[PDB]
RNA sequence: CGAAGGAUUUGGUGGAU
């Protein structure tokens, strides 16, 4: 014992009982009342996986520490409509997040080019464009990787000509008026191009000068690729593939400390590949075949420098390491850059694919078909495997017919035909 | 709603310190009134967020959702030091005078900090405070004797005696505005509200009670009680001349607006 | 301060304002005792049916309490009163300034802890005395001796003796002789909890740091230690069915049961309580039962109850999870608006800043529920700033029109059904609602918008039919007759709108001297009252479109106001904290009250005699009664300067 | 008419068979004051005669 | 270099793994029957692989 | 059947210390199973290690349980992931498998998957073991370790050249990161020193 | 069929 | 139409009757 009483031994409580046997009976009869129970009497190692179970109760890994996004539950959340500030008038044919400044460019058959300051709550427009005459079937930011100051858009539409907006210094919102020109002149190869509604953008290392600057790329009549110089509109060079051309993608190779090559990735309805070398005028250097491939709609690469994911100097220039191609059947086969065997064939959309791109990281794959509603889907990567909880039957996507991930943030933006660009966030990123 | 989250007029008035989202991350900049800078400060945390801005005499202070306090020098664009609370509750208003700072957390702590000294001087919490919305320091000659605090009412506390002193009916809203306009007389206003009254420090009784056209944003005054500028919710500002001098309520005199030639 | 025309009797909606509750058992009813502020309310553990209230309010608030079959101890600032059945039967008041902090009756012995780490003991006068009231002796513990003083416990088989547990350590005193008989060895972490464990000499302590700590004080020795990593103990409680069972409460509102005899986890129920309201501010096992009793600072107090294993054997093996049985709860913030749900007055609506909407019965029964938000197809809602309901068209289609803060939109809701209607009502104009109103048929809902448009709906069927444009500011106020002939509306720009809701015609427009701030039509007299930016009550009869009557004393900014079912009275509240009583035939102010909480809402009741008002403080209502209605008042003018030196 | 839980609407040789609540006849006082309902408990007599109301007409 | 190059090396280091669907393990029961558990285990591996 | 409901496996945590080998393998089933189907923290893997290496006698328990624990890193995603293994249980792993037992299990081709269990292995030894960095040498060469694998091994060893001795061994490991991935090496070099 | 749990009325001693 | 699904059945508790 402890500690001991002299107060109740010596007290004499009348029923005349002594206290220690008085509080003995207490004891008793309470013991009466209850009876004891087993837990008070009692008072590398192998129960080292028991202790740690009852230490928490938490056994699921804390997600916000891990780097990697999990791969079946995706944390996202809506935030405000870009396009509810000043809606568009037509489907949103094309979307592109600035590089670096936070703007989301929007194009369509308005012929008008909106801008929007995307902040996730009140998404207000910065300025506009109407270009008379001009659809837009796609528009697209382009910073040059040498000089940074220098901005500019291109857009183009089912049309023989192509409009360059210049952004440098104070055009883009202090100017009254918009610095444009018209690329028109393709310099005796009209014939090969009917339209320049397909185009992309992309950086060329001049090998024997070391200049690096921006080339424009065209889809033309009979398998022919024409290759345009970004700011003087010069034709360097073209490429030409057999059978119809379907998509073209863009990949880039470092070779040295400022050094990198500049891969033109060119693919046919069968599935056959091409792949030009656009800084030794555009000579074949590859050829392969996509397995099992039949009606190639789309090819896409990332997980490295890209039109997402555009680089700001040459030392960010990296590689992709992933390759999709998309088809009508609604199948997406899925190439590891590290004839190739896919990794993986997606197969969840049952509809002609007609957007594929990755996020800025290279960790998800979002492919969209216009043909039905609510036709897309994120697949995690390298798992392959496609997200549960996102999108739902109450997620509003519509007609979707154009998508964008922001370089950084991870902000997907997805267009739809009604004229509506939708926001989330995922909250990873 | 505006793209300006925050925004607070250097004393001189010719510098004004701006916070606004770009993307998911929050940026601050600085632009001369009187009259482009490029520069903005980014929040590398899309959670970290802006609660309070204070200039001060060039630095200015930012209170964070984080529970800490930034100093940023706009002239290196960097944040010179952070001063930090034990508590990572976010900080609900900042004030200062000279080297003294107080700041208040989610958890209605006051705290004293030094900015010459960089140190967490005191920590106190007064009962009857069960939130704390608003605080501003009493100009008091060149000391702090006494804080004048408000969540819904408004409520004055000495520092020494660690105890309220004195206590006004404020607005059923939060309040959103406690500026002192001279001595024995601070306006007070609150969130979602026209109406701005006017107290005496030292008798408690409601002198004037102001009332704009709209609800009311912000409040800047000029002089000793000479005129208050009040910044309307429909984006107007309305102009009160001698407020100090039927007298109960008062309306504002003269109104400006802003209209493009388009319309 | 003192209305000769309204007096208190009780507060609507609160069951539990965080201060921990006690349980006691009368023969075989038990009952719960929850204090509300400056009062209690105790309620039977079988149903949970209120018993009995406190006759009347405390002067300070209850800081603690106790209850020991018929009598119950509560402690508010230096004085504590001994309560039986709700009434005051003797009180007692300590000799020191400093406030009382915890309580603890055991045999004929009540000891009570004040802030000073002084510990005050009473004896009862005479053995067969029903309470304690004689003081016998103080007891302080110091520094030296132990920490601040955490909670006063007696454990049994224990004569005379007060098991005093501190921040520090515990400690053992002997009440009779006054003496420090035994101190336990310093613990590392702060402590928190203490509860008696049914077995002998053995206490349950609770740390700030997760820990339980279950120290046997015959032996002075620690005997068992649950880790509970990054959380804080707020309550302790064991089972007594037999089943060695422990329950954890943590201010992150998890409720951790913990089976002794098997070291391990039963179950753990979570956000059982809100974290920010201090979670779970007490739970306790009903002796003998499966039965445990939870509750919290949110204003709800819990139950949960533990079935019988489904296994035949190894019973102990299959636990069945702790399962919801019954409860209540009110508003979790300070209502916003408030109006009577049926002419009879049995139910009124609330709503509150939480975004929740509740219907409370008035009746002794205490009924309270939530109106359900899940909406129909063909997080919670913003607040409320405007309501309005009617009661001809109940049970066929939507009653009640509600305005959301920032919120451009209106929602219906279905009083008889008590859930969502399936109409939305939008202003159409870009503008956010401002006021809401309804017909007396029920076949039109009337939404004011802020860029001074009046949209006219029909209830049923949800669908825009008229639109009447007007005012160019907001629109604070409409109202239509009960003949649904003349329709009357005012807006922020100062003027009001007359209109034949039949023809949809101007009758005329009245403008008036400052911006108007709201409005309330009486239908039976004809008369509507309209409260002024310029701190006046501007009275308007519809037929003749002219003022009738102009009130001024007001200070400030009237919150609320309404008519009496009369129509003979108004009674206003401002932002000067006071309430005053006009007397429309002479237009003249005759009862003035001072609250200390602004009241924002004022109501009456359908047969004028009850008045319910909502102050800016406090989770409940506070619900007044009509003296006139019982006998004659006179109309005389109050006296302005001395209601002013009152105030 | 009546709150009378007893009264059925308030709230094979037998007929289940009870008293019901209901309205035989109902006219107006020719003092235009009051009027009365005739019913199963009896005649019932509503009349506004309290005039406690307030209803001022062309005041000022 | 910079931090964020390798967090990117790193979330490229990552590789992707057979994962765990409902039918993954239904025909184990089929080939239960005196069968050493060793290969037990082993044929959950393969699985698993 | 239960992969899907995230919360059920939660609960299905609760719910080896037997001699016989039968059921020290059969743990060793269920854990590798539950892991891949949910992720869990690293005190958890540790911890579990405690366990299996605590009565670890039969052989062919053995062969399971190495199998099992080079699984539960590859589950591991976080930061920490490589990273050496306390002093405890690498005394504890080592005395349970020889370095030549893990020599001969890098050796045949049919190897699971396991750099990221080796890559922690490999920084254990540095840490605790000088006498082993030969060892290191020769499990290099048997596995291929990953990028970001190969880029903390050299972290740790340069830590070594300033606080150890230089040897023959250490300069040999070095040589051999010179042989493999020269530019890398000197990226770890200019990042530290 | 699936273990029927029933949630019987439970009335205090 | 549509922010992290829709529809049908069903046990129990609570309030009325």
């Amino acid at each position: 014992a402890a500690w001991i009483d002299s107060d109740d031994e010596k007290i004499k409580v009348p029923i005349k009982i002594n206290g220690v046997h008085y509080i003995n009976r207490l004891r008793s009869q309470f013991e009466k009342i209850y009876p004891r129970p087993k837990w008070v009497d009692d008072e590398g190692d192998i129960n080292a996986l028991t202790k740690i179970l009852s230490t928490t109760y938490n056994y699921k890994d804390t997600l916000s520490n891990s780097k990697l996004l999990p791969p079946k539950k995706l944390d996202i959340v809506r935030l405000k409509d870009a396009n509810a500030s000043h809606p568009s008038h037509s489907a949103i044919q094309s979307l592109s997040f600035h590089p670096s400044k936070p703007l989301l460019l929007t194009g369509g058959y308005d012929k008008t080019l909106r801008i929007y300051h995307i902040d996730g709550k009140t998404n207000h427009l910065v300025t506009s464009l109407h270009l008379v005459g001009s659809p837009i079937q796609t528009c697209t930011f382009y910073t040059s990787l040498s000089n940074q100051n220098q901005q500019n858009i291109f857009t183009a539409g089912r049309r023989r000509y192509m409009h360059s907006w210049d952004l440098s210094l104070e055009n883009l919102t202090h100017s009254q008026t918009a610095k444009i020109e018209k690329f028109s002149r393709l310099y005796g190869h009209e014939s090969t191009q009917r339209s320049f509604e397909n185009f992309k953008v992309a950086h060329l290392q001049n090998s024997q000068t070391n200049s690096v600057h921006g080339i424009v790329l065209l889809q033309g009549n009979n398998g022919w690729i024409n290759i345009l110089h970004s700011t003087s509109g010069l034709w360097l060079m073209g490429c030409k593939i057999e059978g119809v051309i379907t998509d073209f993608c863009i990949d880039y190779q470092p070779i040295s400390r400022g050094k990198f090559r500049t891969i033109l990735i060119a693919v046919n309805a069968y599935g056959e590949v091409w792949e030009f070398d656009l800084n030794k005028n555009g000579h074949v250097i590859r050829r392969w075949k996509d397995q099992g491939g039949v009606g190639i709609t789309k090819i896409q690469v990332g997980g490295g420098t890209t039109t997402t994911c555009p680089a700001l100097q040459i030392s960010k220039i990296k590689q992709n390491r992933w390759l999709a191609v998309g088809s009508e059947s609604g199948f997406v086969n899925l190439y590891d850059r590290n004839t190739p065997t896919p990794v993986a064939a997606l197969d969840q959309l049952t509809t002609t694919i007609s957007n594929l791109q990755f996020s800025p990281d290279g960790q998800i794959l979002c492919m969209a078909s216009r043909a039905v509603k609510d036709a897309l889907r994120l697949v995690h990567l390298p798992s392959c495997s496609v997200f549960s909880n996102w999108p739902t039957s109450g997620t509003p996507l519509g007609k979707v017919t154009s998508v964008a991930f922001s370089p950084s943030g991870g902000l997907l933006a997805v267009g739809n035909e009604q004229g509506k660009v939708r926001l989330w966030k995922l909250n990873h990123y | 709603d505006s793209p300006v989250l925050q925004s607070a007029y250097d004393p001189s008035g010719q510098y004004l310190c701006y916070v606004t989202v770009a993307l998911d991350k929050q940026r601050v900049g600085v632009q001369p009134t009187q009259r482009w800078n490029e520069n903005f400060l980014y929040l590398e945390d899309s959670k970290l967020k802006v609660t309070c801005l204070k200039w001060v005499n060039v630095a200015i202070i930012l209170g964070m959702n984080n529970g800490e306090i930034w100093l940023y020098s706009v002239l290196a664009n960097e944040v010179t030091y952070k001063f930090t609370t034990g508590n990572s509750y976010e900080i609900k208003d900042i004030d200062l005078m000279g080297n003294q700072l107080w700041c208040i957390d989610s958890s209605d702590a006051f705290y004293q900090f030094d900015l010459l000294q960089f140190k967490l001087l005191q920590h106190f919490r007064i009962n009857n405070c069960v939130q704390l919305n608003k605080l501003t320091i009493v100009p008091a000659g060149d000391s702090v004797a006494q804080l004048l605090v408000a969540s819904h009412s408004i409520s004055l506390i000495d520092i020494e005696e660690k105890k309220v002193v004195m206590t006004f009916p404020g607005h059923v809203s939060p309040v959103s505005t406690l500026q002192v306009i001279t001595n024995e007389f601070f306006i007070s206003g609150a969130e979602g509200d026209r109406f701005l009254n006017v107290y005496d420090i030292h008798s408690g009784m409601t002198k004037c009670v102001l009332v704009a056209e709209s609800d009311i944003k912000e409040l800047s005054h000029s002089g000793q009680a000479d005129s208050i500028a009040v910044t309307t919710e429909d984006g107007s500002l309305e102009i009160f001349v001698d407020p100090l001098v039927g007298n109960k309520s008062k309306k504002s005199s003269k109104k400006i607006q802003i209209v493009s030639k388009d319309g | 301060k003192n209305s000769k025309i309204f007096s208190p009797f009780r507060i609507i909606g609160n069951v539990s304002n965080g201060v921990p509750f006690a349980t006691g058992t009368l023969g075989s009813t038990f009952y719960i005792v929850t204090c509300v502020g400056k009062t209690f309310q105790i309620y039977d553990a079988n149903t949970l049916h209120l018993l009995f209230v406190s006759e009347k309010e405390t002067p300070s608030s209850i800081v603690a309490l106790s209850a020991h079959f018929h009598y119950v101890y509560a402690a508010y600032e230096n004085k504590v009163g001994i309560y039986k059945r709700g009434i005051e039967e003797h009180l007692l008041e300590l000799e020191t300034d400093a406030n009382v902090e915890h309580l603890c009756i055991f045999g004929d012995y009540l000891c009570a802890s004040t802030d000073d780490n002084s510990i005050f003991i009473y004896k009862k006068s005479d053995p067969q005395d029903k309470y304690p009231s004689e003081f016998y002796t103080k007891l302080t513990v110091t520094e030296i001796q132990g920490g601040e003083i955490v909670s006063l416990q007696h454990l049994a088989t224990y004569l005379n003796k007060l098991t005093v547990v501190t921040k520090s350590n515990v400690l053992l005193f002997n009440v009779r002789t006054g003496k420090l008989v035994f101190t336990s060895n310093e613990f590392p972490d702060q402590i928190t909890t203490a509860e008696p464990a049914p077995v002998l000499d053995i206490i349950a302590l609770g740390t700030v740091t997760g820990e339980v700590i279950m120290f046997n004080m015959r032996k002075g020795k620690r005997i068992r230690t649950i880790k509970i990593p990054q959380s804080r103990i707020s309550s302790l409680s064991f089972r007594t069915d037999g089943s060695s069972h422990l329950s954890v409460g943590t201010s992150s509102g998890d409720l951790i049961f913990y089976d002794l005899d098997r070291r391990s986890r039963i179950h753990v129920l979570k956000n059982i309580h809100r974290e920010s309201y201090g979670g779970v501010t007490q739970a306790t096992f009903l002796n003998g039962q499966p039965i445990i009793v939870t509750s919290g600072g949110d204003n709800s107090l819990k139950e949960y109850v533990f079935d019988p294993s489904l296994s035949q054997g190894s019973g102990d093996v299959v636990v069945q999870p702790p399962r919801y049985l019954r409860s209540r709860g009110g508003h979790s913030q300070p209502p916003s608006y408030i109006a009577f749900a049926d002419s009879q007055s049995h139910f009124m609506l609330s709503a509150s800043k939480d975004r929740s909407l509740w219907s409370f019965s008035l009746r002794k029964d205490a009924q309270s529920q939530e109106m359900s938000q899940r909406l129909h197809k063909k997080s919670k809602f913003p607040e409320i700033v405007a309501l309005a309901i009617e009661n001809a068209r109940i049970g066929e289609w939507e009653n009640i029109i509600t305005a959301h803060k920032d919120e451009k939109f209106a929602r219906t809701w279905d009083m008889r059904n008590k859930r969502v209607g399936r109409w939305t009502f939008d202003t159409t104009d870009d503008g956010f609602v401002k006021s809401v109103a309804m017909s007396q048929c029920g076949n039109f809902g009337f939404i004011g918008s802020s860029n001074g448009s009046i949209t006219i709906y029909n209830m049923q069927s949800g669908i825009l039919r008229k639109k009447y444009k007007l005012h160019k500011r907001a629109v604070t106020g409409i109202s239509l007759d009960g003949m649904n002939r003349k329709m009357v509306s005012c807006g922020l720009d100062g003027i009001v709108g007359f209109y034949d809701f039949n023809k949809s015609t101007l009758l005329g427009k009245l403008k008036l001297d400052a911006p108007i701030t709201a409005m309330v039509y009486h239908r039976s007299s004809d008369l509507f009252a309209l409260a002024l930016d310029d701190l006046s009550i501007v009275v308007i009869d519809a037929v003749t479109q002219r003022v009738v009557r102009q009130l001024w004393g007001h200070s400030n900014r009237i919150t609320a106001f309404d008519f009496s079912p009369e129509g003979r009275w108004i009674v206003s509240a401002s932002l000067d904290s006071t309430i005053r009583t006009w007397d429309l035939p002479t237009g003249g102010c005759i009862d003035g009250i001072i609250v200390d909480n602004v009241a924002t809402n004022v109501k009456f009741s359908p047969n004028g005699d009850l008045l319910a008002t909502t102050h800016v403080t406090g989770n409940g209502i506070c619900i007044w009664t009509n003296r006139a209605q019982f006998k004659t008042v006179s109309t005389r003018t109050i006296d302005e300067s001395e209601f002013a030196r009152m105030a | 008419v009546s709150r009378n839980m007893a009264l059925n609407g308030t709230l094979l040789s037998t007929r289940k068979m009870r008293p019901e609540v209901r309205v035989t006849s109902v006219q107006f006082s020719p003092t235009a004051n009051a009027f009365a309902a005739a019913s199963t408990e009896g005649l019932l007599i509503y009349s506004t005669n309290d005039t406690i109301l307030f209803d001022p007409f062309d005041l000022d | 270099e910079d931090e964020e190059d390798i967090a990117l090396e790193f979330i490229n280091g990552e590789k992707k793994d057979k994962l765990v669907n409902m039918n993954s393990f239904t025909s184990m029961f089929d080939n239960i029957q005196n069968v050493q558990m060793d290969t037990f285990f082993d044929r959950v591996m393969k699985v698993l692989t | 059947f239960n992969s899907n409901n995230d919360e059920k496996l939660n609960q299905l945590v609760p719910i080896l210390a037997s001699k016989s080998k039968d059921c020290q393998i059969a743990a060793h089933t269920i854990l590798v199973v539950f892991a891949t189907a949910l992720p869990l923290k690293k005190t958890i893997i540790l911890a579990a290690m405690e366990t299996i290496l605590s009565n670890l006698d039969a052989k062919e328990a053995k062969h399971s349980a190495l199998l099992t624990i080079c699984k539960l890193f590859q589950t591991l995603k976080g930061q920490g992931n490589v990273d050496q293994l306390p002093s405890k249980i690498f005394k504890l792993f080592d005395s349970k498998f020889d370095t030549v037992s893990i020599l001969t299990f890098l050796d045949k081709e049919d190897k699971p998957v396991c750099d990221k269990f080796i890559t922690s292995y490999t920084r254990s030894i540095a840490r605790y073991d000088r006498s082993k960095l030969n060892i290191i040498l020769s499990l290099l060469k048997k596995i291929r370790l990953e990028r970001y694998e190969v880029r903390l091994i050299i972290t740790d060893l340069i830590y070594l050249s300033e606080i150890l001795e230089d040897k023959s061994q250490l300069v040999e490991l070095f040589e051999y990161f010179i042989s493999i991935n020269e530019d890398l090496v000197l990226k770890c070099l200019k990042s530290l020193g | 069929p699936k273990v029927v749990r029933e949630a019987k009325k439970v009335e205090m001693t």
